């Protein structure tokens, strides 16, 4: 990834381990794929010149090792009682499998490691943590037909990930609490349609992957670093900050589309109350999105005087502005898509 | 570090020099090209030092000529007030607000007690930072060492000299200390430093050896201020650097000669610090693997916008470093609508650039 | 068995990890269950293969056989505690060691 | 007559949407068709391992 | 246009 | 009788392991725990291979962990308690009495040993660890073994990357 | 198989009392024990064997007061008038809000909580008389898109199957 | 050039590499000799195997001399 | 009853190992030893499952390999604590 080819090797074994996990027709192959993914993701997220990155790596290690051992325990119990790879009728060992998967995914009430560890990271490893490391536990939740435990996780995730993100002014913990709130929308789609979950995950990872690039290039680790961020035209900062209204679900931006397809598929499947509970949740998420959006919508700011030129990478800022165009004017591609039929 | 005479001629490179100003060096470029294939005994950073008037430019140019190194003079504020097209932006000050007007070295000398002078000091540190990576791009990628007329490490003494004379408040000192704590830890300390020691009065005599008007009609060049620089240098800065760099102190009351200064360099054994891997001398410049050398070269070539974006820190409690929002918009609509900076400096049709219809190239590590 | 979600060539090694086909007495029953799990599917196989699932389950898990054995052992000790079974004739005749 | 044509088109689209809603509900209720709600399970790996164990019986010996 | 974000607005973050 | 004794010893050592603050008490408790677990695992399989393998694994692991005991938390106080000794002794004598008064046919494991298998099983007459360990090197699951070789190489690369040898030795207050 | 294994709507409303008390207090026990289990370890740690049980009682017992007061108020309002309706659930919600106000020594919380729980009660009564379910079993459960059979990308060859669709 | 340095400083590694290359050549020769003849159909078979005359495995049975 | 007479014990010992893993201990290496204990009890339960089946005990070495690489990851994390801190106290690490 950065500064070493061995990090590219670690990304390769990361992709290999996650794709080994999600393709497994047995829980043991999924478990060993999670072991490969954990092995790959410990060395990225470790840096000896940072005192808090090693603590974040330790928190990730302890949380994933506890969650992987409970997952193997209840998998072995499921094989002990109902000798095939699945269960005919739902029982408590399926709930233990789902709880051990929810500790890996970071959903509430097992969410507490996730923003407490994200303070120790950079932005690229944060993006790998809250997008790709949610492929393997969320795709394994799809094999379990449990409604009450998943519904409790959905309600707790959308309540906590909205409320909890109000207090932090640091962008990493705020974006982690935003990822907890968007995890509840993914888990709410997981028991109605796996394709609609894949679409919400792809567009959420797209909006995460374009909002990381604005913070990775300019090194914006705090809320007032946005207010002190220098741009050569204030209309450019006004346009670049529209991706938070996209991630808040405001039409006519691109991020209204995955929330909208989740709402359409939930109402077709006759769920209305938890959908209404997720309406009140995303207003608070849009509220703490707007405190970032204070830094560009007032058009003139009392700014620091010493900095005069802004600097960026070539290929990273070139790839950033392709997706910022599609995160604003992405609803003109509504006719091109054919997944949703 | 062998000179021109002991080598028997001009310096020959150990390998082909990397075009670091034209080709971007990244992680995928680190496989085919390796950093430590070009390093030799001449690939060291030498920083010449001293007071206000000590003949640093001519001595540093002669040291660059004798040791076959690249000469890097001290950065002034004509690098940003005069852009790449030669247009000086000091003529824009009628249209600009008085809190956004041009402030250079002679504006500090005529008006020491101005607020933006504190900004000027901070600005100078950024400019020194803007050459030091340009020093470290030259040592790592080509294998030829550099000489620096002044260092980014050598600029907090100027801040404390303005602070003890009363030109800066506590808030600007705290701001510049916060930017120094934020930014100086990413740099590599230089290999060798040469300090040209001078008394407090003789530098003033050397002011009369320069005969420029804004330094003789000014007020800052007094007995207490130059003594403050001498005390700050010899009691904090050189003692902090001598734990890493081989310090060489000369008396320069006379004219001096650069050849004996060259001949003292080869008497230093630079391989005696490599016996201990935890030695404080040359600690930042030792690398156990070729991949760590390429890691440092990637950090200093592909992550120069990273180190320039580390300066983005918020400090709003001071009233000297905060630009007004109406004054900021007026400054933007004057400064960025001026000739020479309407667009990126490659693509400016108002200054005679041709072939813009088929041009899609941008400069690597270029200020937009 | 489970299903591969977004199946790739990487599931071909994983798919043959644990199964009863390698020299086991139950695997033919398992094979028959897998036959309708290829025919009806994983979801219709939970309803239309209730006979084939249960035979494999009490063939390899041995649930009903061990509940039968523990009912046979508990009734003998219950008769010994109640006094119907004499302590000298508490256990029956042992099998030959060459048997089974 | 443009309103008549658009009303005919929208009424037929509403009827087909209702019909596909009942078709999808009856398909997801009983899991009958292979297309939408079918969760595919294969007995390919069991047959592969049984075939490999069948070839390994011939190779036992000395 | 008459009011813009002052450092007192900047202080709460 | 021996299996129920191993049950009682594993229960008593697990009570001891849950109550020990000092890392060396945990190390000795898990030494006797892995001894008893190795014997119990052997009872279930026809051959005694994986008990030996698990013993080489768990003696190759805690050999390193003692060096980290002597490098980190070398100085920590042992605290013997009479309550834990009395509790472990009373529970141990109670479970030996309960195992002595128990029917050992009902408490025996249903997993088949090498002699519990019937005479008609021609696969039982082969060499005792051949058909159990065969599928590591057979055609369907050699690729998992390939994946394990590459996984161990990637593990070693990770260990070399996040234990920088050139930063110096490790101790308390380094 | 006891009186603890009872539901709220196993009988028509007003017919049964003790089963409704046991059921509504069972949900109160579950909510209070769950919130106190995520309370006494996480924020305001009691650091004692007895104040932990005191915080358990503090987070549990007022929820029993809520459940018992709402169920008794709904039972009295159902047994008073002949017709069953929504404002019985509304005044039961106001009684539970008064229990909240007695807990927190704040009348304003007691009213606002009474209004909120009355709105919850009339919505639940609309659910039980109109027939719709709050969290129904999902009728449409997409396990994939179109061509879920057609995107098998595996490199191993399939052996011939042992099952046919042909009748014997 | 590099073979003389490896044969001067680490000669046991060079001897082991020669032994391992000889082992790889002998493994190739052994596999080719095993699969040149009918190596999968071994002469002496573990267990007690009986084949009927109409079985396809019956005509593959060897009739060599001990 | 059948779940009680057979394999109910290593669930209890795995729960005790999980409670030993999450207990308030001063050092990280005690948590590493509790990880080794829950590896032992997961080996017990996986070994019961793989010995109901006849010849599928070859998987029991793969779980050992992934568990040893987990322990090696934990040991290298314990080394990387010394690169930043001077200690392995869990109170000394950052709570946020
Ligand atoms: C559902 C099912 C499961 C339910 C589980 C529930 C139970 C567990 C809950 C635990 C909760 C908890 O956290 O508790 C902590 C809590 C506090 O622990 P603590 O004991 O205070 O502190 C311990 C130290 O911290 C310890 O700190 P340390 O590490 O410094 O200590 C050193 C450690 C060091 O320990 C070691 O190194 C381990 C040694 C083990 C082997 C010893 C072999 C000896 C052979 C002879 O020493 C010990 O642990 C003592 C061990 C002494 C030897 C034990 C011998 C018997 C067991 C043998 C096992 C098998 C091995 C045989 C040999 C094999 C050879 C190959 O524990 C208790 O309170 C214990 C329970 C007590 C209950 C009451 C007991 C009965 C009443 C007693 C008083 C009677 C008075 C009568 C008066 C009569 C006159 C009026
Ligand atoms: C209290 C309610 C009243 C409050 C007063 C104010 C009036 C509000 C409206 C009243 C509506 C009518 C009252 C009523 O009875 O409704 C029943 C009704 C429940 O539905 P249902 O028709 O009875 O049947 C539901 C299922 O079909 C069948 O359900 P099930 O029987 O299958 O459920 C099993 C049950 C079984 O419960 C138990 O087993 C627990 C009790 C046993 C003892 C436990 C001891 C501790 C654990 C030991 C373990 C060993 O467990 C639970 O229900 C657990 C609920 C946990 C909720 C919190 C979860 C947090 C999880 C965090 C970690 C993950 O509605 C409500 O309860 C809704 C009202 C309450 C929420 C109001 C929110 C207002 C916000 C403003
Ligand atoms: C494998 C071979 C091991 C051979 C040595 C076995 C030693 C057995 C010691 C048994 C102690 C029992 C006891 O009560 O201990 C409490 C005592 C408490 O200390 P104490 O000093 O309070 O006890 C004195 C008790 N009175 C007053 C009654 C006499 O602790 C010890 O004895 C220290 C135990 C050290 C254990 C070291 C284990 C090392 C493991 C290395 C590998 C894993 C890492
Ligand atoms: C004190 C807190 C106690 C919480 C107890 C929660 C119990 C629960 O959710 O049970 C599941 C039940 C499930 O309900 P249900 O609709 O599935 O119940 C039908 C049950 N059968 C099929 C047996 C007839 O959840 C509810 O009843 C939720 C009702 C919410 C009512 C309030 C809505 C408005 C809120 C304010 C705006
Ligand atoms: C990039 C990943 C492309 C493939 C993803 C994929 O197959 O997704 C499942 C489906 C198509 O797969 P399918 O047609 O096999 O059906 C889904 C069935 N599963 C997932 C079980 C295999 O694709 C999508 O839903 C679209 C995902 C990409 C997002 C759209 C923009 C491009
Ligand atoms: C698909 C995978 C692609 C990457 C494969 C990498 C294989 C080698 C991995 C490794 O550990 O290489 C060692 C070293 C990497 O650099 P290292 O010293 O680990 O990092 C220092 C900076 N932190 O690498 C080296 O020193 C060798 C030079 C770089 C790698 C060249 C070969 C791989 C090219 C791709
Ligand atoms: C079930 C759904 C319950 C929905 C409740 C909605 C209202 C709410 O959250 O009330 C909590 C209440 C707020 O009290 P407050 O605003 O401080 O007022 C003080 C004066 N009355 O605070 C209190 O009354 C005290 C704390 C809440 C205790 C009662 C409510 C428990 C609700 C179920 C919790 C389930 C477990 C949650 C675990 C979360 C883990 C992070
Ligand atoms: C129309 C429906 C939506 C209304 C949303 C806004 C009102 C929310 C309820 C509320 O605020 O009620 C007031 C009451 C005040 O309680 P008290 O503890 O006295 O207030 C302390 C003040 N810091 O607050 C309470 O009693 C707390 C009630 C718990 C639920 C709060 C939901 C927010
Ligand atoms: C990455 C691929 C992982 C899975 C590899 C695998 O299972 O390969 C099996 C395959 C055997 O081929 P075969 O069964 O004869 O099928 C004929 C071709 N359709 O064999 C092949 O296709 C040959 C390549 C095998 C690669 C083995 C190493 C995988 C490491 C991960
Ligand atoms: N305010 C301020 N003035 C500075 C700073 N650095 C240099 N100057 C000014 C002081 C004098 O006017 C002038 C002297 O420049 P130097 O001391 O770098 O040497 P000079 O340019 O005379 O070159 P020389 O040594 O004669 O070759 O630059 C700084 O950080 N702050
Ligand atoms: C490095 C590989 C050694 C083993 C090679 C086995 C195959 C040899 C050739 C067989 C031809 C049929």
């Amino acid at each position: 990834m950065f500064n070493n080819s061995s990090k590219i090797l670690f990304i390769t074994i990361m992709i290999i381990g996650t794709l080994i996990t999600v393709t497994s027709n047995s829980w043991l192959g999924a478990w060993m794929g999670l072991e490969i993914n954990l092995l790959s993701f410990i060395p990225l997220l470790s840096d000896n010149n940072n005192l808090m990155s090693t603590e974040a790596s330790l928190k990730y290690f302890l949380t994933q090792v506890l969650a992987s051992t409970v997952l193997l325990f209840s998998s072995i119990l499921l094989m002990l009682k109902n000798n095939m790879n699945n269960e005919i009728n739902e029982s408590f060992t399926s709930m233990i499998i789902m709880s051990a998967l929810l500790l890996k995914s970071g959903a509430a009430p097992f969410h507490f490691w996730f923003p407490n560890m994200m303070e120790g990271l950079t932005w690229m490893n944060a993006l790998m943590l809250m997008t790709w490391q949610k492929i393997a536990p969320l795709m394994l939740i799809s094999y379990l037909n449990i409604k009450y435990l998943l519904l409790i996780s959905v309600i707790l995730s959308v309540i906590i990930g909205a409320i909890g993100g109000l207090n932090q002014t640091s962008l990493r913990k705020l974006m982690a609490f935003s990822s907890i709130n968007h995890l509840g929308w993914m888990l709410s789609s997981l028991m109605i349609s796996e394709s609609i979950w894949l679409i919400y995950f792809f567009f959420y990872s797209f909006l995460s992957f374009v909002l990381t690039f604005m913070f990775n290039i300019f090194k914006l680790f705090h809320l007032n670093q946005l207010f002190s961020w220098f741009v050569n035209s204030k209309i450019l900062k006004f346009t670049l900050f529209m991706n938070f209204l996209s991630l808040g679900g405001l039409p006519p931006f691109l991020g209204f589309l995955p929330k909208w397809l989740v709402i359409q598929q939930l109402t077709l499947c006759n769920q209305y109350f938890m959908l209404t509970l997720m309406m009140m949740s995303t207003l608070i998420t849009l509220f703490f999105y707007l405190r970032i959006c204070y830094s560009a919508f007032m058009m003139n700011y009392f700014e620091n005087n010493w900095i005069m030129k802004m600097n960026m990478n070539s290929i990273n800022y070139n790839m950033y502005m392709i997706m910022t165009f599609f995160s604003i004017f992405g609803l003109f591609l509504i006719s091109l898509f054919y997944f949703m039929f | 570090i062998s000179g021109k005479t002991m080598r028997g001629g001009p310096r020959v490179p150990k390998a082909a020099p990397y075009p670091y100003k034209t080709k971007k060096y990244s992680v995928f470029n680190a496989i085919f090209d390796k950093t430590s294939k070009r390093f030799d005994e001449n690939s060291k950073v030498i920083c010449v030092e001293g007071p206000i008037a000590a003949g640093k430019s001519k001595f540093a140019k002669e040291l660059a000529e004798e040791l076959d190194m690249e000469y890097y003079p001290a950065v002034d504020l004509d690098l940003i007030y005069i852009n790449s097209y030669g247009y000086d932006m000091r003529k824009l000050d009628p249209q600009l607000p008085p809190s956004c007007r041009s402030y250079d070295v002679r504006n500090f000398c005529l008006d020491p007690s101005h607020d933006l002078a504190a900004q000027f000091q901070i600005r100078m540190y950024m400019l020194r930072y803007s050459q030091y990576i340009d020093a470290l791009q030259h040592v790592l990628s080509t294998g030829q060492g550099v000489v620096l007329e002044r260092s980014p490490y050598s600029d907090f003494v100027f801040m404390e000299a303005m602070f003890r004379q009363g030109y800066l408040s506590r808030g600007a000192r705290s701001v510049y200390n916060e930017l120094r704590q934020n930014t100086i830890g990413e740099l590599l300390k230089p290999h060798l430093v040469i300090y040209l020691d001078l008394p407090v009065d003789a530098v003033k005599k050397q002011i009369k050896a320069r005969n420029v008007d804004y330094e003789v009609q000014s007020k800052v060049f007094s007995d207490a201020y130059l003594s403050d620089l001498e005390q700050l240098y010899k009691q904090q800065y050189l003692k902090d650097i001598s734990t890493h760099a081989e310090l060489l102190i000369y008396d320069w009351t006379a004219g001096g000669e650069t050849e004996v200064v060259v001949e003292d360099i080869e008497r230093i054994d630079f391989n005696q610090f490599e016996a201990d891997i935890h030695n404080k001398k040359m600690l930042d410049w030792r690398f156990p693997l070729e991949a760590e050398w390429c890691e440092a070269r990637i950090k200093y070539c592909h992550e120069k916008p990273d180190l320039m974006n580390y300066f983005n820190v918020p400090r709003f409690d001071v009233p000297e470093l905060v630009r007004s929002a109406d004054d900021g918009k007026v400054w933007r609509d004057v400064w960025f609508n001026a000739p020479g900076m309407k667009y990126r400096p490659g693509y400016n049709a108002d200054m005679g650039d041709e072939g813009l219809l088929t041009k899609t190239k941008i400069g690597i590590n270029q200020g937009i | 068995s489970l299903t591969p979600f977004l199946r790739l060539p990487l599931t071909d090694l994983t798919g043959c990890l644990i199964n009863h086909q390698t020299y086991d007495k139950c695997g033919k029953f398992e094979m028959k269950m897998m036959e309708c799990f290829e025919a009806y599917g994983l979801e219709r196989g939970k309803r239309e293969c209730a006979d084939l699932i249960s035979d494999f389950q009490e063939c390899v898990g041995m649930q009903k056989q061990l509940m039968r054995f523990h009912a046979m052992r508990n009734e003998r000790y219950k008769q010994w505690l109640k006094g119907e079974r004499k302590g000298q004739e508490f256990f029956a005749d042992p099998p030959r060691v060459d048997a089974y | 007559e443009k309103s008549l044509h658009y009303l005919y088109e929208e009424n037929e689209k509403a009827q087909i949407r209702l019909l596909e809603d009942e078709v999808r509900r009856k398909m997801s209720e009983r899991n009958d068709y292979q297309a939408y709600y079918y969760r595919p399970s294969v007995a390919k790996y069991h047959r592969i391992s049984k075939e490999a164990a069948d070839e390994l019986e011939a190779l036992r010996g000395d | 246009a008459k009011w813009y974000p002052d450092p007192e607005f900047m202080k709460q973050f | 009788m021996i299996q129920l004794m191993l049950y009682s010893l594993i229960i008593t050592t697990s009570i001891i392991f849950l109550n020990m603050i000092h890392p060396l008490a945990l190390g000795l408790t898990l030494l006797i725990q892995t001894i008893f677990v190795c014997l119990l695992t052997g009872l279930m399989t026809k051959s005694f291979w994986y008990s030996y393998i698990l013993f080489l694994i768990f003696l190759g692991g805690m050999l390193v962990l003692f060096i980290y005991v002597t490098s980190l938390a070398s100085n920590e106080m042992f605290n013997l308690s009479m309550k834990l000794t009395l509790f472990s002794s009373l529970i141990l004598i109670f479970m030996l009495i309960l195992s002595f008064i128990m029917d050992k046919t009902s408490s025996s494991l249903f997993l088949m040993n090498n002699d519990m298998q019937s005479i008609i099983n021609m696969n039982s007459y082969f060499m005792e660890n051949s058909l159990s360990l065969n599928k590591l090197y057979n055609f369907p699951t050699n690729f998992i073994t390939i994946l394990l070789m590459n996984y161990l190489l990637i593990t070693l690369i990770v260990i070399v990357k996040i234990t920088k040898l050139f930063k110096g030795p490790i101790r308390m207050m380094s | 198989m006891s009186l603890l294994r009872s539901k709220y709507y196993d009988h028509p409303d007003g017919e049964d009392a003790f089963g409704k008390i046991v059921a509504t207090n069972k949900y109160a026990v579950s909510a209070g024990v769950a919130w106190s289990m995520f309370d006494v370890l996480t924020l305001s740690k009691p650091q004692g064997y007895l104040p932990t049980l005191g915080r358990f009682a503090y987070n549990t017992g007022p929820l029993m007061g809520m459940a018992t007061a709402f169920t008794l108020t709904t039972l009295v309002a159902t047994n008073a008038r002949g017709k069953d309706d929504k404002i019985n659930y509304l005044i039961g919600g106001f009684a539970a809000g008064g229990v909240f106000g007695a807990w927190k020594h704040n009348h304003v919380a007691g009213l606002c909580a009474g209004l909120f729980l009355g709105i919850a009660g009339v919505i639940k009564k609309m659910s039980i008389e109109q027939g719709w379910e709050f969290f129904p079993n999902t009728p449409i459960k997409q396990y994939g898109g179109l061509n879920i059979a057609g995107n098998d990308w595996t490199i191993m060859a399939d052996p011939p199957k042992n099952w046919t669709t042909e009748k014997p | 050039s590099l073979l003389k340095r490896a044969w001067n400083e680490i000669p046991d590694i060079v001897g082991g590499s020669a032994l391992a290359l000889a082992g790889i050549v002998m493994a190739t020769i052994g596999v080719a000799n095993y699969y040149a003849k009918d190596g999968d159909n071994r002469r002496y078979k573990l267990g007690y195997v009986v084949y009927r005359h109409d079985d396809p495995r019956a005509l593959k049975v060897r009739n060599d001399e001990d | 009853m059948i779940m009680i007479l057979y394999w109910s014990l290593p669930m209890i010992l795995f729960i005790l190992g999980l409670f030993c893993f999450v207990s308030n201990r001063k050092h990280l290496l005690s948590m590493l030893l509790s990880l080794e204990f829950i590896v032992l009890m997961l080996f017990f339960m996986l070994f019961i499952y793989l010995n109901m089946l006849n010849y599928e005990s070859y998987f029991s070495m793969m779980f050992l390999t992934f568990s040893v690489c987990e322990g090696a990851l934990g040991l290298s994390i314990l080394v990387s604590m010394i690169r930043t801190h001077g200690n392995d106290y869990f109170q000394s690490f950052s709570i946020m």
